[PDB]
């Protein structure tokens, strides 16, 4: 792979839009949406520290 | 939300927090190989403890409802905890989900490639022999359409993961591969896998005796081994053996008329811009292209590429293996009472020459040949190659078998070095210097025979020096890359003094193709189409100054097919005719302008007469044009705006960065980008695999042409 | 890198940053990194100036490729494309025409509509801290700076990107896909040398005290400081010191050629003292079969039950009669270790189930059976052993799995040649030891991992195939193993093992010395006169193994390919002399004859099966009784064998130190009974090559 | 001749990540003093490192390795966890 | 022919001359680079 970015800071992006077309197009819970990404926000948090 | 979780779960133990914020995407492939490296336990005793267990193989849990617990005699195959017994596996073969996936030979036609080049491969006698090793360069992979490995890969990435394509974004193959296997998909990974071991060329060094194509090499377990030779022909070939001698065409012509230009450095990288060789372009090509040959080394050089050491001399490329040189400049006296000054070869060298039919290995001193060992196909293959050498021998004994006056001239009327006028002079009548080298006794050892002057092998006589090998000398192609230093003349140096080659030795095979060297039909397609092309310039370049227009030197193939007779008095008609139109604004039809242009490049004649039809001679005949609607020659269809020319068609009248993830444009995109396509829209992507960067539309096209010739109007003021 | 830096730029970019850094001494074959820092610089510049125009009015507009009807003032005028003089040359006449103070330090480019001097930098680092050290260097003065990175930032002095947003953007993307472009061509080197400012360095390799230390520590004794040593090489003069190191070495350091004729070459030295005794793992040519004659289907028989219903087949178990002892340690052990055998074998119908696999109780007696250099000269039964090898038996030994279809040019010879060396190889007793031994190293192999506590029994148990075709399961004997607590390859397992035969100790007893020998019944003996009804005799040994002892011995089988190839090779060398190859006249010649005995004082010639069979028996030996002593033999006789088959074709060898020689092969002649018959055996040769 | 190969052998140096250290035999790992494989080795003296003020082959390039190996020799004391 | 215990009489020492003599006239931290290994082995200890 090819990349200047830190590991989480990709995959934290790639979770998110990967939440936002399955839900949007693809079928699943805005529960889980909210849950992925509280989570997300979680490790922006973390990640800082 | 598993892998989040998984990260999350993750990034809470600070000595892995760490290494995940601190090393960056680059890097994974540098910690990917970051193992405990144990488990190489007898892999083989291994497996036959674990075969002998009960349910050693592991699957998914979908199996519960699709295969039965107990077969038809009550044997086990499951478990919980998921462990399988192998027996399920041949359960699942014999009656399941039969499926139309009888698709599969599309993936994986590099394989039944092989099998049917095994259908109708014709096989032969095994006329066992000595086959000796012949150190080789050849190509180890059949039909791939000759695709270099990086854009190979990109394709691949294409084709198979398109939501994280590479960065790269400024080509049929992958429209070829995203349609026919859209939605039938196998495995990702080995679909890549079986893709990039497909389309990826590779040539390398390896000893063959006697296998040239890639249908040759892949089955050498079966032609070669120690003591044997088997005579195979497998039906069929590739593209990848007949492909790049089309470029190695391409190059032979373009050298061959830039020779004559008056410029022909400017001339020659003018066309190599301008030519398509199979749908593509040849820059890309020669930067990618792995070929040996003396045209394609000038192109290469041309852009300031490393090429070998090559010491060409009569078509025949040769490679030093040892020994010094030094100028030392010095004059001799011919057989024919004539100074000439030379560049003698003084000191001790070793060289190998490789040739298209021959080679050789030489070792030789100064102006005196101590030892050749020379393998051809043909008797005169042999006889040109022993021509060649003895030539650059430079000894006083071929300098007194020179006959006649030294007058040899170049297609543009030029002297010839003299090493090469003795060359050219000895391969048309060398019968003079066989009888006049001298003979000598051998010993008709391993294989090495000598030659006789009237074309004869001998065992224990021979020429002075000389070795002919059986069943061919070792070739060896020695890996060197420096830079070049090409000249406005077509002719390069090493940079330290060495002149490498020059076109006086480029022709020998006129290849048949498997600017107005095509036929006529195509100089008068190509100059309607250039003038389609460029028309918005013309267009005011017609109304201004149009005296350049006319002596543009483009328009000299066109302008030499008209006869040369009537030619100033339709250049005179055709000026005042757009004179006329110059005059009355408004009263003038872009049609007949383009119906009769390309005439105004001829130096007018005020003939005091007019004309309705004009004539062009092609093969012999002539076919004409009229002045007033469609010909023939000119058809132009009213409603469809294209013009035809003999039937033949002849024209008609990514994204880029913004910066960093942005998150005023939204959130983050994937890489599919068409509903955002409105009239123009700003939004931030994840591009590759790395981070966002914003994209915007495109106005301008940033390619390789005339835009970087525009720096000679700035630079060279 | 180079060829990459050539790959995507025109070559008028290339030429420029060719002559460019011809001027500072600035080699472009070290400061590759600076080349492409250059070509990217100038490609930035052009990228950025190209078209822009001014309008009639006082404005700049953007055009397509080039039309430079009546407008020219490209809006850009640039000054690092050009060279030092002519840059400051213009950059002063600019400078007079608008009045504006010339900067001190050259600036690279020069605009016209706000009358300002851009200069443009290109870094890889953070693109603050460029900012800032560019502005602390340069301050003070009416000139305005422009950042460029390749991760997509830009950063202008205050705000002011002056210039085009797309015109901008589209240096943004060149700049990133450089940098994707090199970094999967693994080309991100230049991380770490354009992080200076000043963006031509390369990475300089320091070498700083306490390891100058270790430097200064390693030059040859005439210098301190390493960089003496340094200069002094970087001036050597090829003089020709060679001739006088010569003239000065004495003149008996020499390879001294001694001559080879057939004279020179003596018989081997051999070992004098003790007959060598028997050290294989398992009893070749005196232990004896129990068949049972079962188409088992060999659907993985449970190999403890067929030995059972083997013992089934034989009665007339004697009392046990000790008869030859160890000569050291306790011998009635071993008895008493067998009446254990004999009741933990009957003692299995007292069990409620049948176990598979017996584990033997911890008795004391087996216990101590588990354990819980001299010269010895050559004997005479080793040559026995591998000519009762050599000899042919009834049985076939072999499941040779079919092979595709036979297509014409080679697999027609490759067939005819595979077919005629096991039909004529097949029948050998060579082919049944190696089937045996890998039936008992595969048997306790696979009880080495679940037995790793309790001892168990496993049957040396063998199959073949009689003349009659019909499946035979032969039992050679029990062994007892130790535990098998297996971590590593090397780890020792302790076994004993009890083979039935039929040969007494009482003949040759210096042959049985790690034997204990039990008289252990009689059986059913025919002879060419009716029944004599001989002794059966119980053999009892001790030694240990190992997993790369047994691994070693579970691949016997490469003893066929090893033979076959070695006779293949012959097949080919010698018949690739030949328009048509000789591959039929190898066989269906009887007339020729290969010499392989000496009985009467004379070579006796045999057939050619009798070749195959003993180049397969010498393979079997040299695996079983395999010792580094016999590769050493090996590797040093070889080389005699050459000189010797050099002088054959008379092509007058010779050596330097044959005494030296000879005391390398005398230095590997010790015990090993297959060395000392291989010894023998080039002695033999060497006595018949006329020498 | 050897100018050549001084260029190959500058253009190796330059590509060269640490991953063309694990493509090898066993290795000794000197924490521990025993023969390890070459990856545990490495990522030992790479984590004991990282532990010290030596964090040059962050970078990924073998020379920074190298570079990390040289500062090593210098320091006084250590401590290995 | 062969070599005997040659592989033993080849001194680090000899390797660092000759390493020096390759790396003539080439950029001085090249040189340091090479030259390592042949140091190393002049100074290192040999574990039982």
């Amino acid at each position: 792979p090819v990349g200047i970015s830190s590991m989480v800071e990709a995959m934290v992006s790639r979770a998110r839009i990967d939440a936002r077309i399955d839900f949007e197009s693809g079928r699943i819970k805005k529960e889980e949406f909210a849950e992925i990404m509280k989570i997300c926000s979680t490790i922006e948090e973390l990640r800082r520290q | 939300m598993e892998r989040i979780k998984e990260l999350r779960n993750l990034m809470s133990q600070s000595r892995t927090r760490e290494i995940l914020t601190k090393t960056t995407v680059d890097h994974m492939a540098i910690i990917k190989k970051y193992t405990s490296g144990r488990q190489e336990k007898n892999p083989s005793l291994r497996m036959k403890w674990m075969m002998a267990m009960k349910y050693p193989i592991t699957a998914d849990k979908r199996i519960t409802e699709m295969v039965p617990e107990r077969n038809e005699q009550g044997q086990t195959l499951w478990s919980k905890m998921v462990m399988v017994s192998p027996l399920a596996v041949t359960w699942w073969n014999r009656n399941g989900p039969m499926t139309s996936t009888v698709h599969y030979p599309k993936v994986y036609k590099t394989y039944f490639e092989k099998v049917e080049r095994l259908k109708h491969g014709t096989f032969g006698p095994v006329h066992f022999r000595n086959q000796v090793k012949i150190r080789r360069r050849v190509d180890i992979n059949p039909g791939h359409a000759d695709l270099s490995a990086k854009e190979a890969q990109d394709v691949i990435m294409e084709v198979v993961f398109p939501n994280e394509v590479g960065a790269r974004i400024l080509l049929t193959i992958t429209k070829e591969k995203k349609e026919e296997l859209q939605d039938c998909k196998i495995s990702p990974l080995m679909v890549a896998y079986m893709l990039e071991r497909e389309l990826v060329r590779k040539t390398r060094f390896l000893p063959v005796a006697g296998g040239t194509s890639s249908v040759y090499i892949e089955v050498l377990h079966l032609t070669q081994g120690t003591c044997w030779e088997q005579m195979y022909t497998p039906g069929g070939e590739v593209r990848n053996d007949d492909v790049d001698q089309s470029l190695i065409i391409a190059a032979r012509n373009i050298v061959r008329r830039a020779a004559v230009s008056a410029d022909p450095l400017a001339s020659l990288l003018e066309m190599c811009h301008s030519t398509q060789i199979g749908g593509t372009r040849m820059v890309d090509i020669l930067r990618q292209n792995p070929t040996e040959e003396q045209a394609v080394d000038i192109c290469k050089a041309a852009m300031g590429l490393r090429i070998s050491s090559s010491f060409s001399f009569g078509g025949f490329t040769f490679k030093r293996t040892s020994g010094s040189s030094i100028k030392r400049e010095e004059e001799l006296l011919t057989g024919n009472l004539q100074t000439l000054k030379i560049r003698v070869h003084d000191g001790y060298e070793e060289f190998t020459m490789v040739g298209k039919r021959a080679t050789a290995i030489l070792r030789k001193a100064t102006r005196r040949l101590v030892q050749l060992i020379v393998s051809g196909r043909d008797e005169q293959s042999v006889a040109e190659a022993i021509i060649v050498a003895m030539v650059f021998s430079q000894e006083d004994c071929m300098i007194k078998a020179v006959r006649g006056d030294l007058n040899f001239v170049n297609r543009a009327n030029q002297r010839l070095n003299p090493m090469h006028q003795l060359l050219r002079h000895f391969q048309k009548d060398a019968k003079v210097l066989f009888q006049n080298w001298g003979i000598e006794h051998i010993d008709n050892v391993m294989g090495m025979i000598g030659v006789l002057p009237d074309m004869t092998p001998s065992t224990e006589m021979s020429m002075r020096g000389i070795r002919v090998s059986k069943m061919g000398v070792d070739e060896y192609s020695s890996t060197e890359r420096v830079v070049v230093s090409i000249d406005r003349f077509l002719r390069v140096r090493d940079q330290r003094g060495n002149v490498l080659l020059s076109p006086e030795e480029v022709s020998e095979t006129q290849g048949t193709e498997k600017w107005e060297i095509n036929g006529p039909e195509s100089v008068l397609v190509n100059t309607y189409q250039w003038i389609i092309r460029n028309w918005e310039t013309v267009k005011i370049q017609w109304s201004q100054n149009p005296t350049m227009l006319y002596n543009k030197m483009e328009f000299e193939p066109f302008q030499s097919l008209v006869p040369k007779a009537i030619r100033g008095q339709y250049s005179g008609f055709v000026r005042t005719l757009f004179q006329q139109m110059r005059d009355v604004l408004g009263t003038f039809d872009t049609t007949q302008i383009i119906k009769l242009l390309p005439f105004a490049a001829a130096p007018p004649k005020q003939s005091r007469m007019q004309f309705s039809s004009l004539t062009v001679n092609v093969r012999g005949s002539g076919m004409r044009i009229l002045v007033r609607g469609n010909s023939p020659a000119f058809n132009y269809n009213k409603t469809t705006k294209r013009l035809t020319i003999l039937g033949k068609d002849a024209g008609t009248l990514g994204f880029l960065i913004l910066g960093k993830e942005d998150r005023r444009y939204g959130p983050a995109l994937s890489i599919n980008e068409l509903s955002n396509l409105a009239k123009g829209e700003k939004a931030n992507v994840l591009i590759g695999q790395g981070d966002v960067v914003l994209v915007m539309k495109r106005k301008r096209d940033s390619s390789i042409l005339t835009d970087s010739q525009t720096a000679t109007k700035r630079i060279r003021m | 890198m180079e060829d990459f830096v050539r790959q995507c730029f025109n070559p008028m970019i290339v030429e420029l940053a060719e002559k460019a850094m011809k001027e500072y001494g600035e080699d472009l074959k070290i400061e590759t990194n600076k080349f492409a820092a250059i070509c990217t610089h100038l490609e930035v510049c052009f990228m950025y100036s190209d078209f822009h125009f001014i309008n009639e009015q006082g404005e700049s507009i953007v055009v397509e490729l080039d039309d430079p009807n009546a407008l020219l003032k490209h809006r850009f005028e640039i000054i690092e494309g050009r060279d030092r003089t002519m840059a400051w040359t213009v950059v002063n006449s600019i400078c007079n025409t608008t009045g504006a103070e010339k900067p001190k330090f050259l600036p690279d480019l020069y605009d016209y509509k706000e009358n300002r001097f851009i200069e443009i930098g290109v870094t890889r680092r953070e693109v603050h801290i460029y900012y800032l050290e560019k502005a602390n260097k340069i301050k003070s003065e009416n000139t305005h700076i422009h950042i460029f990175s390749f991760t997509g930032e830009e950063m202008a002095t205050k705000a002011d990107y002056t210039l085009d947003e797309e015109s901008r953007a589209r240096i943004k993307t060149r700049l990133f896909t450089i940098r994707q472009e090199m970094a999967n061509r693994g080309l991100w080197d230049s991380f770490r040398q354009s992080e200076r400012g000043e963006e031509t360095i390369e990475e300089r390799f320091e070498i700083t005290g306490t390891m100058r230390r270790l430097a200064d520590q390693s030059l040859p004794p005439n210098f301190s400081c390493l960089e003496n040593f340094r200069a002094y090489v970087d001036g050597f003069e090829p003089n020709g010191y060679i001739e006088g190191k010569l003239s000065q070495m004495s003149k008996e350091v020499n390879a001294k050629i001694e001559p080879f004729l057939k004279t020179t070459p003596r018989p081997i030295r051999l070992p004098d003292g003790p007959p060598c005794f028997q050290r294989s793992k398992f009893l070749l040519m005196d232990a004896l079969k129990l068949s049972i004659e079962d188409p088992s289907h060999e659907g993985e028989g449970i190999p403890l039950y067929d030995a059972i219903k083997c013992m089934r087949t034989f009665f007339g178990w004697k009392e046990p009669y000790i008869v030859k002892p160890h000569e050291k340690g306790i011998n009635p052990n071993y008895l008493l270790s067998w009446k254990q055998v004999l009741a933990e074998l009957q003692d299995i119908e007292n069990e409620e189930k049948i176990p598979r696999t017996k584990n033997m109780k911890k008795t004391s007696q087996l216990k101590w059976a588990l354990g819980e250099p001299e010269l010895r000269s050559l004997s005479s039964w080793i040559q026995n052993e591998f000519n009762k090898a050599c000899e042919l038996t009834d049985s076939t030994w072999i499941e040779l799995d079919e092979i595709g279809e036979d297509v014409a040019p080679i697999e027609y010879i490759a067939s005819m040649r595979r077919n005629y060396f096991t039909a004529e190889v097949s029948h050998c007793r060579a082919t049944e030891y190696i089937m045996k031994g890998v039936y008992i190293n595969t048997a306790l192999l696979n009880a080495s991992c679940a037995a790793m506590d309790d001892f168990q029994l496993i049957p040396m148990i063998s199959k073949c195939r009689t003349k009659e075709g019909r499946r035979k399961t032969n039992l050679y004997g029990f062994i007892i193993k130790g535990r098998s607590h297996l971590r590593n390859d090397t780890d020792v397992v302790n076994f004993v093992s009890m083979e039935f035969s039929l040969t007494d100790p009482r003949l040759e007893p210096h042959k049985w010395e790690k034997y204990c020998v039990l008289e252990i019944g009689d059986m059913l003996l025919r002879s060419a006169i009716g029944q004599m009804s001989r002794p059966m005799f119980l053999y009892v040994r001790t030694n240990g193994t190992s997993k790369i002892k047994m691994k070693w011995g579970m691949e016997m089988r490469r003893c066929l390919l090893q033979s076959l190839q070695q006779i293949e090779s012959m097949i080919e060398a010698e018949s690739s002399v030949k328009e048509k190859d000789m591959t039929k006249e190898f066989f269906e010649n009887k007339s020729e004859t290969w010499p392989i005995g000496e009985s009467p004082k004379g070579v006796e010639d045999g057939s050619i099966g009798k070749v195959c069979r003993t180049l397969l028996a010498k393979s079997v030996f040299n695996s079983l009784y395999a010792s580094p002593q016999l590769e050493g033999f090996s590797a040093e006789s070889r080389k005699l064998l050459l000189v010797v088959q050099a002088l054959r074709d008379n092509l007058e060898p010779g050596t330097f130190d044959l005494e030296g020689l000879y005391e390398a092969i005398e230095e590997c002649l010790i015990n090993d009974p297959w060395v000392l018959l291989n010894a023998s055996w080039f002695n033999s040769f060497l006595t018949h090559a006329l020498r | 001749i050897f100018e050549n190969s001084c260029l190959e052998t500058m253009e190796v140096v330059q590509q060269t990540r640490v991953d063309r250290l694990t493509q090898g035999r066993q290795t000794y790992d000197w924490t521990l003093n025993r023969n390890q494989p070459a990856a545990t080795a490495l990522a030992n003296t790479i984590e004991v490192f990282r532990s010290n003020g030596l964090t040059a082959n962050e970078s990924g390039r073998l020379i920074d390795f190298l570079k990390d190996v040289m500062e090593s020799m210098d320091k006084e004391e250590m401590e290995i966890t | 022919g062969d070599n005997t215990k040659w592989n033993e009489n080849q001194n680090p020492r000899m390797f660092l001359a000759m390493i020096t003599y390759i790396t003539k006239n080439q950029p001085e931290w090249f040189r340091n680079v090479l030259s390592i290994a042949p140091i190393m082995f002049s100074n290192k200890m040999a574990r039982l």
